[PDB]
């Protein structure tokens, strides 16, 4: 699903102004909650994830744990807000010959192992909000050499300020995109 | 526990001054008879910091907002009394009723930030204060993609917990996260 | 054909002229700056679709990209060959 | 898609804001604790719009009761619907301001500030779609108007792009409850023209001169004039809800009807109103809808269009009708009264229609409109400020506040300007 769909320009999967932004996201939550409100820092749309134990708790998209998306724009960013805390988030990519690969980055990991059945990355952010950008096709063809197809599934785990989720067909750096996607 | 017995009505019914509500002038909540400067800090401040477990008007009014105005006019004074402070505020917060402990958390951040050296000073007596945050420290409510009221109330207390640990964090210096964990293990430092 | 995957998004840089003669194609992408190395094997793979839309883009394709790539195809041999195996063990009728 | 949250200040505000929430939850089906009983699924479409769920199956509103004294508060939990309100939806100050409009806003709005600004806040972020609050104050008094136009700054700060749509009653001017009113009016009319995007103005004195033109209630009460301002603001927000055949929202009716920034001042009205025996008699249709809007005795606005023109228009109508009628009515009647529209700016009136009507009122219709008759309002308030301030033992009231005198005059000039530049657009 979106296989048939135009998709060019900028395609979003999240974003807190709409009328459920989860109506495509499915929640699952333990020894924590999923909470939204307003921080000073903005004062622009924001959902809050907190959790004790990060990877007991979630948001995945799609829904439907058998379906998937078919969302063909290499680029994905995110917008999100560091809490000081252990953060998450894993990403699924289809490649050339049909092998279902995974890719899943923590705050608290130690080294890059590129075992096959998944990929982990360390990384380290700024207090605050952040804009990281993931360039799909470079990753995949940089860790197992196969190029870029199109993108499975996106999961987000706990611990952290999430206010948008889109993808976008090439980089783009500031003011060449519409005002709201971008930080306030 | 019942309400053990406030000094501060004692103190209120003879002599305390923040009586003072009337205004033909540009000023704030609360008034006094005396300029706070010439009071001294021993005998005035400890009473209002037993006055917040009030729980009728007009003591807790008069006791909440008389310490706080005590708290931002002479900072440099309450070093001396921060001891003294100790044995009231421990009082306050053994009520454990979700209102009192807001107005505690409200005034030990207005505490904290008056001095580095005030919060070095309060290393000691974490010990003494934070067993109360650690029980309340996860209280917080699952509700999904909707909204939240509380904190115009001011009153969701898991929030005033986080901001106010990271305050004594932040100025309690190198010894100040030890402790914590000591008494929070669910707590993690948010030094950077 | 895997080629009707990448036609169905709309990825293949061709399209039709109904310049209403003869049916041409007209290419979204110059032949200049295409990569050979990745475009030419999925050309070779259309043949073996059926309906018409896909086969008249794969043989207007190929035929103009082997007739104008030059040397540039020498080295694609290997990887065109196998989708033309595949194409001739069809025994189809008209795909031969 | 279009989530709202709904601000109350005004002890009149705070209770038309219930009557709102009575007609919306009797037009939903919800029980006044928020358990869903209804009848309709068309309810449930956007229902999300004015309510939260909780967990346990619900719904709570997006309501927002402001009050500086806690009595009006009190009335409120004695009303049916109190505990629809979250219990934490209630502020009450704690040192009242007896209309004294000048106090409510500088003593007690800096503190009132850093309470109320964050539900506003954790709304805007957890409202699925916010593209406008709205609010609902009285100008007359003391607390509504001095705290809702401070807030409408803080609004407009936080929040530039939603649309601040706010309704306002003006001061009677015959006469009205309060009497600091003149002086609390002109402060909060130069507040009110700057931030807030629509402005709506609603009279007493029409209210009661409509029930007795139309109604015939012999002996009204509060209830039934809260109602009627509760019907208004159910046809004004009920296209988003609901489906038609043409639709307009706020953004468009600002679009569709403002012409210039500061010229956005709007009259309301409804239809039909008819007396509680003489309904039968009535056969309503389009064309009945038509005329009862238009006609001067329906005004809900103490400011007669004939001695005006009008700019804009807009109507709009609840129910399953035929377009066709709806805008043979709407060219034929913009050229009975040529005489009321300004030449060069045509298509005043505009046209829409939602589906589903209100309980038992099978056709409904709601009228916004723009005349420069708003330019004997702020004459009437202006006159009578005017001796008032000739001796200045009135201010010093409010200069013990911190208010400074030259206050009142920025405000009286900025007033005129503004009935300057509606005479202007008249020719
Ligand atoms: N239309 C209407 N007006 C009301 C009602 N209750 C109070 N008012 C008006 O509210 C005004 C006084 O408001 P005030 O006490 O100063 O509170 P404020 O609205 O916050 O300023 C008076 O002019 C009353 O006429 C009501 O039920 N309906």
């Amino acid at each position: 699903m979106f296989r048939d769909k135009y998709q060019a320009g900028f395609l979003n999967l999240f974003y807190s102004v709409g009328s459920k932004p989860l109506s495509i996201w499915e929640q699952h939550v333990e020894n924590g909650y999923i909470k939204r409100l307003t921080d000073p820092d903005i004062r622009s749309c924001v959902l809050e994830i907190v959790s004790t134990t990060v990877n007991n708790t979630y948001i995945t998209c799609p829904i439907d744990p058998k379906e998937e998306l078919a969302i063909k724009l290499p680029f994905l960013v995110l917008v999100l807000k560091y809490l000081k805390k252990y953060f998450t988030f894993e990403i699924q990519v289809l490649d050339d010959m049909n092998m279902r690969r995974r890719f899943r980055a923590s705050n608290f990991q130690s080294k890059t192992r590129v075992k096959p059945f998944v990929c982990t990355l360390p990384m380290r952010l700024d207090p605050g909000w952040n804009q990281i950008q993931f360039n799909l096709s470079d990753f995949t063809r940089r860790a197992y050499g196969t190029n870029y197809i199109e993108t499975l599934r996106v999961s987000v785990f706990a611990n952290c300020r999430v206010r948008r989720i889109y993808f976008s067909d090439r980089l783009y750096t500031e003011d060449e995109v519409p005002p709201e996607y971008r930080l306030i | 526990p019942p309400r053990e017995f406030t000094q501060f009505r004692r103190f209120y019914d003879r002599g305390d001054l923040p009586i003072s509500r009337n205004y033909g002038d540009e000023q704030g909540p609360i008034h006094w008879k005396v300029s706070p400067d010439l009071l001294d800090y021993h005998h005035y401040l400890p009473v209002f910091f037993d006055g917040l477990r009030e729980t009728e008007e007009p003591y807790w009014y008069f006791a909440y907002y008389g310490t706080l105005d005590l708290i931002a006019q002479g900072p440099t004074k309450i070093l001396a009394v921060v001891p003294q402070l100790i044995i009231p505020l421990k009082k306050d917060l053994n009520t454990r009723e979700p209102e009192i402990l807001c107005r505690c958390m409200a005034v030990i951040q207005a505490l904290v930030k008056a001095d580095p050296l005030i919060s070095e000073a309060l290393v000691p007596y974490y010990r003494q204060i934070l067993p109360v945050f650690n029980e309340f420290f996860l209280d917080n409510k699952n509700i999904g993609d909707r909204i939240e009221y509380s904190q115009r109330k001011h009153n969701n207390l898991s929030d005033l917990i986080h901001e106010t640990l990271e305050e004594m964090e932040k100025s309690g210096g190198p010894e100040a996260y030890i402790n914590i964990k000591y008494m929070i293990p669910s707590y993690q430092s948010a030094v950077a | 054909t895997e080629f009707r995957r990448f036609y169905d998004r709309g990825d293949i840089p061709v399209r039709l002229v109904h310049t209403t003669f003869k049916n041409a194609i007209a290419w979204s992408v110059d032949p200049s700056v295409l990569d050979y190395q990745h475009y030419l094997p999925l050309f070779f793979d259309g043949l073996r679709e059926k309906e018409e839309p896909y086969r008249f883009f794969a043989r207007k394709g190929t035929w103009e990209l082997l007739k104008n790539g030059g040397t540039r195809v020498l080295q694609c041999i290997p990887q065109v060959v196998i989708p033309l195996k595949k194409a001739l063990d069809t025994r189809d009728m008209d795909i031969v | 898609v279009r989530e709202i949250v709904h601000i109350q200040a005004g002890q009149c505000g705070n209770q038309i804001g219930a009557k709102f929430w009575e007609v919306i939850s009797d037009e939903h089906g919800i029980d006044p604790t928020g358990s869903y009983h209804g009848d309709s699924d068309l309810q449930l479409e956007r229902i999300n719009v004015y309510y939260n769920e909780a967990t346990g199956g619900k719904y709570v509103p997006r309501a927002i009761l402001v009050d500086l004294e806690p009595g009006t508060m009190d009335s409120v939990r004695a009303g049916q619907f109190g505990q629809l309100f979250r219990p934490d939806n209630f502020v009450f100050g704690q040192s009242g301001a007896g209309n004294n409009w000048a106090k409510g806003y500088y003593t007690e709005g800096q503190e009132l500030c850093e309470s109320i600004l964050d539900v506003i806040r954790k709304e805007a972020e957890s409202c699925d779609c916010l593209q406008g609050f709205q609010l609902v104050h009285s100008l007359g008094g003391g607390t509504g108007a001095g705290l809702g136009t401070l807030l409408l700054n803080k609004l407009r700060e936080e929040y530039p792009d939603r649309i601040l749509s706010t309704y306002s009653i003006v001061p009677s001017p015959k006469v009205s409850d309060t009497v600091v009113e003149p002086y609390n009016c002109t402060l909060s009319v130069h507040q009110l023209v700057e931030s807030a995007d629509e402005v709506f103005c609603i009279d007493n004195e029409a209210l009661y001169d409509i029930c007795f033109r139309t109604l015939k209630l012999t002996t009204p009460t509060y209830g039934d004039l809260n109602h009627l301002v509760s019907m208004v603001m159910s046809g004004t927000t009920c296209a988003l809800r609901f489906p038609g055949q043409l639709n307009s929202d706020l953004r468009k009716l600002a679009v569709n009807l403002v012409p210039f920034p500061r010229l956005h001042f709007f009259i309301v009205g409804f239809a039909p109103l008819t007396s509680r025996g003489s309904q039968q008699y009535r056969a309503l249709t389009v064309p009945e809808l038509t005329s009862q809007l238009f006609d001067n005795k329906n005004m809900m606005a103490a400011c007669d269009p004939r001695r005006g023109v009008y700019l804009t228009a807009s109507a709009h109508f609840r129910g399953r009708m035929s377009s066709k009628e709806v805008d043979e009515q709407m060219l034929n009647i913009q050229a009975r009264n040529t005489s009321y529209f300004v030449e060069w700016i045509p298509s005043n009136v505009k046209s829409a229609i939602c589906d589903i009507p209100p309980r038992g009122l099978k056709m409904a219709a709601t009228f916004i409109g723009n005349t420069t008759a708003f330019r004997e309002l702020f004459t009437r308030v202006d006159s009578q400020f005017q001796k008032m301030y000739a001796r200045r033992a009135f201010i010093h009231w409010y200069v013990n506040e911190g208010l400074e005198t030259v206050e009142f005059d920025e405000a009286r000039s900025n007033m005129t300007d503004l009935i300057q530049e509606y005479e202007m657009y008249e020719t």
